[PDB]
């Protein structure tokens, strides 16, 4: 796992994308590269002991939909260091960095069944007061909750599920 | 998974245009700073051993040219530096200022003057790192280098071009013997250099004013890297002193260089090597600690006149130059079976071992026979001194061991009552006072009237006054040859007769 | 305005990240709000990408990641001058004493370079301490270093207090006492014994004890030294006491291990011989003043070859050994004159008369050391008529070394004496060359100049 | 063709096209400033990178320099042409004379002779040294090794062996100075040239001023000339002045090549690096090499991995010691540690064997008594133990000998002692026929008939 | 290019090995021609288990008074010979 190696590259890509007003294009460029990193044949090439320069060129070729600034430079710098397998994480960090500057939070909600869209809009407006961000809810229908909802806002979590209260009671005894 | 000194904004600069080599290869930026070691990014033009110039007026030495960064050490206070400082590469391999105008100055390890007397009148610059003359360029050392000490000029002779280790425990007269050997060259055409490594500044100032008192300072260069200073300065100081002496060596002149402590250059190099994460060996010293001293001491050499001609482009035709080294080593608790002491014993030619027991007993200088040797031997001596003092060090090698074994009584008194009174009076007359150097004539007459009897029966133990009267009688009246036996070094029967005559003539008045 | 963020916390080591251009320098001080209390961090390394690795001058517990860190643009700074006399402070120059606040006019950084070469005093001088044993057998160079090697109970504290007193009353200097890595009990009872002796008004105390995080025990010695330097600049002669320099070495070893550097000859840090010299090189005489230093030394496993003793002995000018045998004899100060040593007993440094007087005293005492063993097995009457005389003179020399101290009156009642060097030279010449043979050995005990010995013999 | 990408001290990394990467001992060339520097490749990393050791000073090297791929290993001149001359590690002439006139050049990396090709000989070789050929006799075509710390006598002895065998010997000779003083190489060269024997001795020097690569490969380039003279059917003498410096120069380089350190710092490959050299210096059925190697032991520790792993490769091991040298008893051989493959009754005769073993036995018995003599003094010994003590001290003195090469450290004339005379003398001492002389009668003498004379003059 | 044989180091074995000098791969090195081996055997193998053993009660004679009398060796025993050089 290489969160720690991806942090510098994600920060550099993002801090460059705001100097050139193209965060939105960079995100999809990195998403394309992150997908090419997963192919079964390309993953065989990335493991072999090719020279960084020719291995970078063998990676540029499969992605022509890239800027001069973005692919032909970032991919080469990551190849010199042998970091290309880190691309799937350089993407996520990038997304995260963006959500920080844009003052956004990807709050996740979990429930036994769909919410009434009055409950859900109240949740949105209430979390935006709990936090200091524009929230973007996405729901999940997990049956083991049975009733109530779990609200996860990163590392913070609020558990209102009947199963959580049941198994808390089981330890009150 | 670890980072390798690639960071967000440098990656951003590469993002702007991959071929940043379109920028100058002449400069870079500091990237990290730790315990005097520095990491630099850029400097595509840097070459190993190069001086890199930092903001302010400071230099670093490029030790590592790695895949993307240069590792260097800072020659001075490093805490003032910070990330991102622009740094420029001077295209010069480390070079110190050198010349005969340095005589009488006290200078930093970089040839920056440390006395208050202004800039240097140096001749040029010369590389701190060099390879000594080859095997075909040397010449056999057969000229005497005179120290003031009756003990070493007799038992442990030194010769221009030789390398004498002075090894002993702390506070046993090592620096005394070294600066007295320097003082004795005051009027013998042979230049001096004293490089102090890791010494505390009070001592260095005291020895500097002591050299000035006796008039020797006008003849010597002093290079100083005190105990407070960065490890890189302490580790590179003796190479600067060697580069300063090698100038006189290569001009067909004579120089004598004294490294005041190689056992602390070794410690500074160990610090530098362990901060660079290199695997250590025995006693935690690096693997190449031997190659630290050898390529230094191997530069003290005597070169034939063809090499001086080829070097000076013909200008000095037919003179032979030499550089004589006397490194000092401090050994813990008197044992020489240790890594660095044995490493240096394996490089220098001779070995003057000063013993703490003798030193406490009042025998000074405490030159221990049997352990001390001169691998050049009698070839270095004036033939008078060579003949008078034939084999006495090996005589004392057994006198000591036998006086140690036969402790209960003087049994088997065949001649042991003569042997171990001769060997006692010889020790008692080798005793000497510092700053009192005895010319070869005074040493030669004294040795003759000890070594073939004439004083093996008279255990008078009033020897200091007897000799102080002898050397005064022979100076005032009895001998003008004191300026002839000290001009030639000759050993005739015709002069032996005159020596016997003056001997008995003085004897008959004590 | 705070600008950094804490990024790691591992034990006492804290990493903080700054903007790429605002990176602190190497020995700068940062600070953090660790709950309510502020905490000071001393930078130790600059890593790549704006990260800086520092060591906490305090308890590391309770620190989150991401806390705001404020960059002070200067190293640790402490108060200096007269205001600090009689107080107690910690490394950060804060009163751990409870007498309120220090009204200092000025503050100095604890890190600086030693005196330059052209700045040292072009002279060599002795320090008249006023104690017979030290002045005779182990003189003090003004600006030198001195080792104290005794154990406990031998009266070490009373020796330090007598020195603190004499350097202030007879000379006109002050004193700094830096207690690094020692028991808190001993510092408390030392402060109380000094206030019960009216010397507290003349000494400034700094403490980092065993219960302190590594960085405090490391930098306390530099705090004491930088106060002694402010006293020096004023033109005075200063005494600096280091209660255990071995603990300064050992705390440097601990900090080095925390930073993750490779272990040196015996596990010590690789920077041992430089960390020691950076301290000991500031203790020098200058042509404005001088700092003399008295340092209690501890030898691991009684090994004088271990790298720490081996590095310390390179800097000491004198060495005073305290022995319990001399104290059991009721002789105070309990200085062992045979092992006590100084490299100023050089006949050209101190003179021929002093040198030969000390050598004669030593020879007499080390002859008595063997005559005592002969007596112990054969009885007194086996000694020849000559040995019986050297014993009689040895037992008198051995007692003329004792002295009454101005601070020891609470034990002996005697008014306490300050003896000039030439007067003790005279007295020991006398006793040694047979003069004063005609009075009993008890006439020399616990007395000042030899004229007082003859007058006590009169009264006796 | 390739470019430098790193420079760490003595080691250099070079990048080549992956279709042209050099092999693992080829030589490469770089224009270092104005000089020409040779690199020997030690490793093939991935990506076309290659790690090399610089056969020269590494300073001045930029990264990005172009390097030229010589497609052959280091090769040295060999044969008759190389006799009266001094050569570099690269086989270049280092005396000021012209080029070498060789017709043939050999690669310095070669395989050891096969097992069916070896030959073994019992033919004893005589030296004018009492202790060596009493306690540790060695044979024509065998290996000798002199072990000692620093200052104990290894070189003064090797020079005495050179004088006593290498001059009154027909065939050629080779001297490799691996990491020793240049002063001694110049002295040896001028002694040979002033004795008109230089026409038979071929010299190679990698002295201690040189960077690690020269000290690393100089021993191999000398062994190659010895091997060429062997294959011509001749019999050769090979003197290696310090083989320890061959392993040491590896250790200095080992860490930079990226190899995890082993026992006391040495490289992991210490025993293989040593065996690959020691095993090709051997006699064969076509020719023989008689070799003398000095073997430095660091810190006088005979159990350090390098001496310990070197002991196995020698036939006769002469162990010098500092304790004996401090007594002035040169040559400072320790007879309770020197041994030889040839010290068997079926090879050296029963009388020689019995004399040597009796000497060992009573010196060991004296060793066993030293510790009680130290505490209680010599008066507690039994009446027959005082006799073994006295005879042991007289043997220790009689083992000393003056040397023709030590004739300038002392003034004593050098002595040559025949094997018959030395066993005749030691057999005489052991059985007490010389009990009446003092110890000093035996110090620094030749045969025993000189000790009986020295006794008269005290 | 490298191909993986599925085999494991095997070595010649048999009575024809008796009296030969052989390298660790089974090749003759004495020069007396090829081996009269009796097939091949795996270099790395599993020792006989507990129930397949039998007690050591037969002597293997060294011919040394010091060993055979006071440090006997039996057929099936493992005796270390340890010492200095
Ligand atoms: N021949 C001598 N006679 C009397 N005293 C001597 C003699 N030589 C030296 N000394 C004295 O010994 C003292 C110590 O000598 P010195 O300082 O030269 O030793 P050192 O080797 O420099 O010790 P270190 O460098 O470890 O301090 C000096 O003060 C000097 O006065
Ligand atoms: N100068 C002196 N005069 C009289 N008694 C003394 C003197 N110095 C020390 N003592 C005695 O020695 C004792 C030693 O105790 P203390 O000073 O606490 O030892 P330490 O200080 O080493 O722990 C003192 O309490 C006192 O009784
Ligand atoms: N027979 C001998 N007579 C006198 N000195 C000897 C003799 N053998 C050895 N030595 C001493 O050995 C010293 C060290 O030189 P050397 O033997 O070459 O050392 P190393 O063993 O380190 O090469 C010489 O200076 C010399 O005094
Ligand atoms: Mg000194
Ligand atoms: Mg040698």
């Amino acid at each position: 796992e290489f969160i720690t190696v991806a942090r510098p590259y994600a920060k550099a890509a993002f801090d460059f994308a705001v100097e050139h007003q193209s965060v939105e294009r960079w995100q999809d460029m990195l998403a394309f590269a992150a997908e090419v990193t997963k192919n079964e044949q390309m993953a065989e090439l990335l493991s072999g002991a090719l020279a960084p320069e020719t291995l970078a060129e063998s990676f540029i070729a499969v992605a022509g939909e890239q800027l001069d600034e973005n692919g032909q430079n970032l991919i080469r710098v990551m190849a010199e260091n042998g970091r290309l397998n880190a691309l799937p994480d350089v993407l996520e960090q990038f997304i995260h960095l963006r959500a920080v500057s844009e003052a956004t939070a990807e709050v996740d909600v979990i429930s036994a069944a769909a919410l009434s869209e009055q409950q859900l809009a109240k949740i949105s407006a209430a979390m935006e007061k709990r936090l200091s961000r524009k929230v973007k809810l996405n729901a999940k229908i997990d049956k083991s909750v049975m009733a109530g909802v779990i609200i996860r806002a990163g590392d913070m979590v609020i558990d209102g599920s009947v199963r959580g209260r049941l198994e808390r009671l089981a330890d009150v005894l | 998974q670890l980072n390798s000194t690639e960071i967000s904004e440098l990656i951003k600069q590469r993002i702007a245009q991959f071929n940043v080599v379109s920028e100058a290869h002449n400069e870079g930026t500091i990237v990290s700073v730790s315990d005097g070691v520095i990491r630099i990014h850029g400097l595509a033009d840097c070459m190993q051993g190069e001086m890199i110039s930092l903001p302010g007026n400071r230099y670093a030495i490029a030790l590592n040219l790695e895949r993307d960064s240069v590792g260097a050490v800072v020659m001075g206070p490093y805490a003032d530096l910070a990330e991102g400082m622009k740094v420029k590469c001077t295209g010069r391999i480390l070079e110190v200022p050198v010349g005969r105008g340095l005589l009488g100055r006290v200078v930093n390890t970089l040839g920056a003057p440390i006395d208050g007397k202004g800039p240097l009148d140096h001749d040029g610059f010369s590389a701190v790192e060099a390879i000594a003359p080859g095997v075909i360029e040397r010449q056999s050392v057969d000229q005497p280098v005179q120290t003031g000490y009756k003990a070493v000029d007799s038992m442990i002779p030194i010769g221009r071009g030789q390398r004498e280790l002075i090894i002993g425990d702390r506070q046993t007269g090592k620096t005394a013997l070294a600066i007295d050997a320097i003082i004795n060259q005051r009027d013998s055409g042979i230049k001096c250099i004293y490089v102090a490594i890791g010494q505390k500044a009070s001592t260095i100032s005291n020895v500097v004013r002591k050299l000035e008192e006796h008039g020797a300072l006008a003849n010597t260069i002093v290079v100083v890297a005190t105990a407070s200073e960065s490890a890189a300065l302490q580790y590179l100081a003796p190479y600067a002193g060697c580069a300063m002496g090698e100038y006189f060596r290569d001009r067909g002149e004579d120089a004598l260089i004294i490294y005041d402590d190689l056992s602390k250059q070794a410690v500074a190099y160990r610090q530098i090597s362990l901060l660079l994460r290199r695997p250590p060996g025995r006693e935690a010293f690096p693997g190449d600690v031997f190659y630290l001293h050898s390529r230094l001491l191997e530069r003290a050499a005597r070169v034939n006149a063809e090499y001086v001609e080829a070097f000076t482009k013909g200008e000095v035709k037919g003179k032979t130059g030499s550089l004589t080294a006397l490194p000092i080593i401090e050994t813990q608790a008197g044992d020489v079976s240790a890594f660095v002491p044995t490493n240096v014993i394996s490089i220098t030619d001779g070995q003057i071992f000063l013993e703490t027991n003798l030193f406490n007993a009042g025998i000074r200088p405490a030159v221990n026979p049997g352990i001390s040797v001169s691998r050049v031997g009698g070839a270095a001596q004036t033939k008078i001194m060579k003949k008078l003092s034939g084999g006495i060090r090996t005589a004392l090698a057994q006198y000591r061991e036998l006086a140690a074994f036969s402790q209960f009584a003087s049994d088997l008194d065949d001649a042991t009552r003569k042997q171990l009174d001769h060997g006692q009076k010889v020790t008692e007359l080798l005793k000497q006072k510092q700053y009192a150097p005895m010319s070869v004539a005074q040493q030669s007459l004294v040795l003759f009237a000890a070594e073939r009897g004439y004083l093996a029966d008279v255990e008078l133990s009033k020897i200091g006054s007897f000799e102080a009267a002898l050397l005064a009688y022979v100076d005032r009246d009895h001998a003008p040859l004191m300026q002839e036996i000290n001009q030639t070094g000759g050993y005739n029967d015709e002069i032996e007769g005159k020596l016997k005559g003056i001997l008995d003539s003085f004897k008959a008045t004590q | 305005m705070a600008t950094g963020k804490i990024v790691q916390v591992i034990g006492a080591v804290v990493d903080v990240e700054f903007p790429q251009d605002a990176v602190p320098r190497v020995y700068d001080a940062l600070e953090v709000q660790n709950g309510n209390e502020r905490l000071v961090l001393e930078v130790q390394q600059q890593l790549g990408g704006g990260i800086v690795r520092t060591i906490a001058m305090g308890s590391s517990d309770g620190l989150r990641r991401g806390l705001d860190v404020k960059d002070l643009e200067h190293p640790i700074e402490v108060p200096v001058g007269k205001a600090t006399l009689g107080r107690i402070m910690n490394v950060l120059g804060e009163p751990v004493d409870m007498k309120g606040e220090i009204g200092e006019e000025e503050r100095w950084a604890i890190h600086r370079a030693a005196p330059s070469y052209e700045e040292l005093s072009n002279s060599q001088e002795l320090l008249e301490t006023g104690i017979k044993v030290i002045d005779l057998m182990a003189p003090f160079a003004k600006g030198g270093k001195v080792g104290l090697f005794g154990g406990a109970g031998v009266g070490k504290t009373v020796n330090m207090m007598e020195l603190i007193r004499n350097i202030a009353i007879e000379h006109s200097g002050y004193s700094v006492f830096a207690g690094v890595g020692e028991r808190t009990r001993e510092g408390n009872d030392f402060y109380h014994e000094m206030t019960d002796s009216n010397v507290i008004d003349k000494v400034s105390l700094v403490y980092g004890q065993m219960n302190e995080p590594p960085g405090n025990r490391l930098r306390v010695a530099l705090t004491g030294l930088t106060m002694a330097e402010k006293f020096r600049d004023e033109g005075r002669d200063v005494l600096l006491f280091v209660d255990n320099i071995y603990r300064y070495t050992l705390a440097g070893t601990e900090v080095s291990a925390l930073l993750g550097r490779m272990p040196s000859a015996v596990g010590y840090q690789p920077t041992l011989a430089e960390e020691m010299g950076v301290l000991q090189e500031r203790i020098t005489s200058t042509k404005t003043g001088s700092i003399t230093s008295v340092q209690a030394v501890y030898v691991p496993a009684d090994d004088l070859t271990d790298p720490s003793p081996a590095t310390t002995f390179a800097h000491l000018d004198a060495t005073v050994v305290l022995s319990r045998q001399i104290a059991s004899l009721g002789i105070y100060p309990a200085v062992d004159p045979l092992d006590s040593t100084s490299r100023q007993l050089d006949p050209l440094v101190v003179g021929q008369e002093h040198y030969d007087t000390a050598r004669g005293v030593q020879s007499i005492l080390q002859r008595y050391q063997e005559l005592k063993d002969i007596i112990a097995i054969l009885g007194m009457d086996e000694l020849s008529e000559e040995d019986k005389l050297v014993v009689a003179r040895a037992r008198k020399i051995q007692r003329f070394l004792s002295q009454p101290f101005f601070v020891a009156e609470v034990f002996t009642g005697s008014p306490g004496k300050y003896v000039s060097l030439k007067d003790t030279i005279r007295g020991f010449k006398g006793i040694m060359e047979g003069e004063y043979d005609h009075l009993p050995e008890q006439a020399f005990y616990m007395v000042g100049s030899i004229e007082e010995a003859v007058e006590k013999a009169k009264k006796l």
